């Protein structure tokens, strides 16, 4: 569901 | 789902039991002779304490209407310690005291709502024969010496927060750090402190104090509600690197938005803590204004158009800690220029000049007492991390307890300022029998606290209940040292606040309690 | 599923123990001695309540036939307070009596159909002599008074609500939205207000109204039922940016559609909320219309051949404010520029010469009203976004109760005057003996609120009714006060249609429940 | 797996068990003072109804040999309401009479086939009487009075009616819909109806009426059956865009292809339903064409070497609406061009000419009559979208009950047609005693429903019942008015169609069930 | 098991 | 079964 | 001894019970059409009878509250045989009637006191239209 | 463990 950014964020 | 419904007295019964595990818990551990309560813990040694406080946190009862008779004076007693810095053991006491026999007279067919008026009418009459007991404490000797009190008799932590409060004043702002390593220090720096908590726990990363506590913390203030977390990621990525905790302050941080925070910093990618913007209307707007030109940054407002997408670290406002609590934020040490602070300052002193109203007047003074004000800080001495770190509790302890012995007074500690309060209201009478009833009872509950103590040390609560009754003024029993004489002389004192909100708290679920005729909850299965 | 079916006497005392719990959970808050209902939760601490609505909305039976019977009242009883702001407490305690005393009847062998009709007739016969009792209150020194009286003795509730209503009239739309900070205000903006709800509930941002509540709104009207959710990507981007959030005015938006919006707008992308379009038919199209002029947006219909992909947010409308109900939508400040508005008010003004009809004259005339009309908005006063929060509130329900008293005036509360009303039908009759009994089952049932008023104060229920009942006019007994006068000059009353709804909407589930004889439920299995 | 295996008594007793639970809880909304059913629901409040239609459809029970039992009789009384509109729970309550005193017999030792052929007699004699008893509906006076009776005496609905069948003939197309806005309006457009139904539910979007309801969709030919829904594809993106739905009319649509529909119509991506095409045969292809014709459409058959991958939208019909039943099909306003489909009834009629034959001929002039005479169109009237849903139901239900009184006349509703046949057959006898038996079990059924009826208002059955078979012609008694007289003089009548269906249906499960000796199931593990 | 069309289409 | 778009809308 | 003491609805359904199996066991052989009722013996072979009065001296229930109810009537019926030499099955289901009704009548909430002037009002009126419609002899 | 042809045959 969620996705993640290069630096790792993790987010909707 | 499908609920039990219980009615009149099954229902009391039920909350009489809750409370009465919860009280018994708890008050084992009232006064000098309080007894220790093994707390277990899933993983390692059991906690020994005498802490009241951490005992009825882990109360928690299998019966589902039990359990809400003790979560309801659990949760109202804490407002007790939330607002004096202490009371909810005693708060407890007492609401197990009225209870119980509240609930006696109700079932004794007496009316419920008299019943609570009786209470009412002698708390009401209880807190001003308090108010005339208290002993002021306005000058620095008072302050230091309560403190002292407080600290376990420290001068050391007596005469600190005496030079604090001096500095910033009594109503000033005021923190403590860990020192830099034996002797104290005390710094007053640019700083501020608003009426908002943290947006969720889960930041806390201080469970000790349920506090959160962040670094040379960057702070993003958006005059907005953030939504969308993805608006976010072009400064929270930013705030990645730099390897810097961030504080948001935005009108309102939503659910999900909220959630990713937790769950991010949760992880080391990012450190985040989120807050309301203070007040609200107007008075918001330029008090997120205050924050950025005390902490060097740029408020972030659609109304000017500006998104949040394109903020970069520059926009951001900086300071040395913040600390945020489970209903404030403090900021200190703020990077602003005092040139721009300082001006600012000034712009305010103008409004109040063209003030056309009083109110309108308050609140721009109140403004410029944060923002010129400052915050004073105290560095905790030394000598080992260990004794560091347990002194720098007691000088916690202590600052809470004089800060609200400037605001009301002192009182004969040891429970026997509410004896004491009670014994003078034996005439007071209501408009009927139940009324009058209902006035007893609470003024018999007002012996709970010192009996109880009594009790604790192995001696009859009867007897000395009935010799500190006896006397008057201040006199009463010191149950360290087992003799009697005036309390406050003896140096045995509690916050005329801090008994007066233990009693309200207290009398506040007892009477909600009484009158208490249905109870729901789910279905054990 | 297979299911479990019940006849006759089985399935009817399983509804009244059923309503029975509901009504005695229910009934112990009403009156100003009600007392204290505690609700359990998941999570947290208990919540201490008097308000019959909230236990209500709690209460879920583990039988499913009992279930089925409280669920029923529950319902109807709710019509009650949506119909009027108020009376479902009022309403499940008539219920209950009416069914309790019904059911007595046809367990002795009475004709259900018979004592349906009596019910009826009596009821009939009451609400008549309801509004005989009722007391106008058309000039705005009464609204203000009425208003003062449900804002509990605020003045200033009562003229802000008198204010707006001389602003927009008695039947004008008026909205509250927090202050700016200290002081009220009165404005009057572009604005309308239509009968259709949210498309379902999730869209709810604010639990404690049950509504929608969008701030500087984008505002999309189709003249069409949307399917594919595909449809809208395109434009849904378009409002993700911008960060606004989107009310969605279609024909109708069906279920997956629906399904995803709800999804990604509780993710925090994207913040929709979607209502049918107002009317039906032709009047659709043209009201349709209307909101576009008055939000400054345009409508998009296949008919001319346009499509919802190549919709950009310059064909969205906009508003500052959007307030969704259970069955209403209200839009206010619309940018519609005033040119286009008030141009727009000509043409249906013309519309309305060239009316060939008189039906088609009061539907042209609706629709000025509302684009004419605007919107009254008040703003509550101050100082403390707390008391501010609370204010708005007491402003909100004075506001519906005045709205009732305006539109039926208001009668002796305390529940007198339906005891009052019963008192004068001692001789109405029925065709036979069954509907005697019916109408006696329903008389004796109109005292039912007054007697539990009583009881829960703690005093004699035959007592007070049998003396409220010996005198006349709005003599009654004040709870409060427990003393005996005129409910109105005492100012103890409630707006003439609370009752009526109240007593309508209780005699019909009850009515119901009398000539019910099989129910049909899953098994428990 | 395991099954269970019941016989002879053991499994008489359990289908008695099973038509009783299902009979007793339909029957008790039979008449005008019949009782409330309340039919729970999963989620929200119960659902309190009259219909015994509704009932009939919740009832499962948890004994499978119970339950086979109340399924059977619950399958063929639906049959009758499908025949005449009407009648399940009257074919109900007749089969319950009949089974329960046919089984007596069987216990006493009566032979099971006897019983069956004397059943069977009177029925037959039964219907026979019945026709006698029916008085003609011919003249659009009658076909009003009947429509205005239906539609709950609203002589607008009965006029509308009878000006629809005047326009296009008493066995002619007759469709209603949803008005434009107050006042009727009755069109006759280009349209057609042929026997086949949905091929499956879930297509269902309206299922108050368990109805399939496209607007504006495009139609598919193909005479072919459907299994790879990949030849779709092409076609149905294209009916994807556009946002049109889609009625597929093929040979067939098999189970993969078909579920492949449901789930993409069902997740908003193009709305789909689809139905075998009508006749067999030749005659099949011919019909396939008309409808091509009717709805500009082209007919895409393999047999000329068409593919479906190469269609387009332009080979697709098109009309305003279509509606499909659980077993019909009706397009309504089609997009043919009048010179087209007028010519190609042109066509049609040389057939005829040319026709070697009267089957040959009777099929031909079928045709001509659907493509020729069109569908009235009846557009229910207004002025509130709640009352226009509400006229339309009723002017529906009146359309059924019209075209069945049209069919076969009218017969003395309130049971008595029924009991007064029943009255007549006193003397019909058998080939041996058990078939007298037989025939008098029938008799006696047939005084089941009027029994009824008086016993759920709180009569005698035995002495109404007495008392109307004491009279002869249409007299009978009045449920309403609870007065005896003529029936169709006092417009208390049924389509004799109704009354003959729901006897016939009655009897024919009931003679099952009692020549039935042997139950399998499957085993409750 | 089963496919999607870039217009959403699922399928086997 | 459901898709989701550059900014984040997941939909069928 | 130790008694056991029943009120007010719990006594009168008792009561009801133990005269609807008095009743019940006694109109079976009321009128010309009416059934035959088995009395067993001790010793013997069982007694067949369509005398009603027999039945009603066979009659006792195990329930003790049930019994009083079966009793009780069972006592004032045998006052009417005695009186005129007959009436005492027609007095009991009479009896069985007036209480079934009577009693409906309590339990919907009404007043027993009132319940009873009625029932005898009632009564009395019909003895004066019975001796109306008396043929002396 | 199966695979899938363009055309949509499931196969080893």
């Amino acid at each position: 569901s969620w996705m993640t950014t290069p630096w790792g964020f993790l987010h909707p | 789902a499908a609920k039990d419904v219980k009615f009149g007295n099954d229902a009391r019964v039920k909350m009489l039991r809750g409370v009465n595990v919860l009280a018994d818990a708890v008050k084992v551990t009232l006064g000098p002779k309080g007894r220790n309560v093994v707390l277990d813990k899933s993983f390692g040694a059991p906690t020994i304490t005498k802490d009241g406080v951490s005992v009825a946190r882990e109360i928690e009862l299998e019966d589902k209407f039990e359990n809400m008779g003790a979560q309801m004076v659990k949760e109202v007693a804490s407002k007790a310690n939330d607002a004096a810095g202490d009371g909810t053991t005693t708060a407890t006491v007492l609401a197990q005291a009225i209870i119980t026999e509240g609930l006696k007279a109700v079932a004794a067919g007496m009316n419920p709502m008299d019943l609570k008026r009786g209470i009412d009418k002698a708390v009401t009459a209880a807190v001003e024969e308090l108010k005339a007991l208290s002993v002021p404490c306005s000058d620095s000797k008072a302050i230091a010496q309560v403190g002292t009190i407080s600290a376990n008799s420290d001068e050391t932590v007596g005469k600190l927060i005496a030079e604090a409060m001096d500095k910033v004043g009594k109503e000033g702002v005021i923190t403590v750090e860990d020192g830099t390593g034996l002797q104290d220090e005390l710094d007053v720096v640019e700083g501020m402190q608003f009426d908002r908590g943290y947006l969720s726990p889960y930041f806390i990363n201080k469970p000790e104090t349920g506090a959160v506590e962040l670094e040379s913390p960057f702070i993003l203030l958006a005059d907005k509600k953030i939504s969308n977390i993805r608006e976010m990621l072009p400064v929270l990525e930013a705030v990645a690197k730099a390897g810097k905790p961030l504080l948001i302050i935005a009108e309102d941080v939503e659910g999900e938005a909220l959630a990713t925070l937790v769950v991010n910093t949760m992880r080391g990618i990012v450190k985040v803590a989120a807050v309301k913007a203070p007040g609200f209307g107007d008075r918001r707007k330029a008090m997120l204004q205050d924050i950025a030109t005390l902490t060097g940054g740029t408020v972030i407002s659609e109304e000017i158009g500006m998104e949040l997408e394109k903020a970069t670290l520059e926009d951001l406002g900086q300071a040395k800690r913040v600390v945020i609590n489970k209903d404030t934020t403090t900021i200190i040490d703020g990077v602003g220029e005092e040139a721009a602070i300082q001006g600012r300052v000034a712009q305010i002193r103008q409004q109040i000049e063209e003030a056309t109203s009083d109110y309108d007047r308050e609140k721009l003074q109140e403004r410029v007492a944060k923002l010129a004000g400052g915050v004073a800080v105290i560095k905790v001495g030394a000598a080992t991390e260990v004794e560091m770190k347990e002194k720098k509790a007691r000088v916690e302890d202590a600052l809470h307890a004089t800060r609200a012995a400037v605001e009301e007074g002192v009182v004969a500690g040891g429970g026997v300022a509410l004896i004491r309060v009670a014994s003078k209201l034996a005439d007071l009478r209501g408009q009927n029998e139940d009324q009058n009833v209902g006035i007893k009872v609470a003024l018999r509950a007002m012996e709970a606290p010192l009996r109880q103590i009594v009790l604790n040390c192995g001696e009859e609560p009867s007897v000395v209940a009935n010799t500190v009754k006896g006397g008057d003024g201040n006199y009463g029993y010191n149950a360290a040292t087992e003799e009697y004489g005036n309390m406050i002389d003896m140096g045995i004192l509690d916050p005329t606040k801090v008994t007066r909100s233990a009693l309200q708290y207290a009398a506040s679920v007892a009477g909600l309690m009484i009158t208490t005729e249905c109870m729901v909850t789910d279905l054990p299965k």
